[PDB]
């Protein structure tokens, strides 16, 4: 649909205006087909579009929702390391401990980019640093041999 | 295939 692009796009824009016009029952959760099926929350979670990730949240987004690969949105604001989007979507129920396929939780990003608020964020709200994701290796164990804060952090 | 982060971009 054409205003799913736009909805799409808009959200990776961060432009809330737009996004607020094109939101619909079925906009609000709509897949990028063509890509990894990331929703409106995937896209303005990853792209650090703090205003639109707070409207969306407010009308009818799914915090809880899974791309192509089960990252959920958490998952990508660590990853691209935006503190604010990750707090908000913890606030809002995000799903700390969630893994995706290869069984990497938010706390692996976190600590594999090395943000420490993001990290303490996740920590405080029961993030498991003793979980092994496919490779064998828990968040600390990704965290780089030069991140010393992190690794004191993860202990 | 290489494990992909998600869509997104860095910040500055």
């Amino acid at each position: 649909s054409e205003a799913d692009r736009q909805l799409l796009e808009a959200a990776k824009a961060g432009d809330v205006e737009t996004v607020k016009k094109l939101c619909t029952v079925q906009s609000v959760n709509c897949r990028d087909i063509e890509g990894r099926q990331s929703t409106p929350l995937h896209f303005a979670a990853g792209y650090n579009r703090v205003s639109v990730v707070e409207y969306l949240l407010q009308h009818g987004a799914d915090v809880h929702a899974k791309d192509k690969g089960g990252l959920v949105p958490l998952h990508n604001a660590c990853s691209y390391g935006h503190y604010e989007v990750a707090e908000l979507l913890v606030k809002h129920g995000a799903v700390v401990n969630v893994a995706d396929l290869w069984k990497f939780t938010p706390l692996h990003e976190a600590a594999a980019k090395g943000k420490y608020e993001i990290c303490k964020l996740l920590l405080q709200h029961g993030a498991d640093p003793t979980k092994k994701n496919r490779d064998g290796n828990t968040p600390l164990d990704l965290v780089k041999d030069g991140d010393t804060d992190i690794q004191d952090l993860l202990r | 295939e290489i494990r992909e982060q998600g869509d997104g971009a860095e910040d500055e």
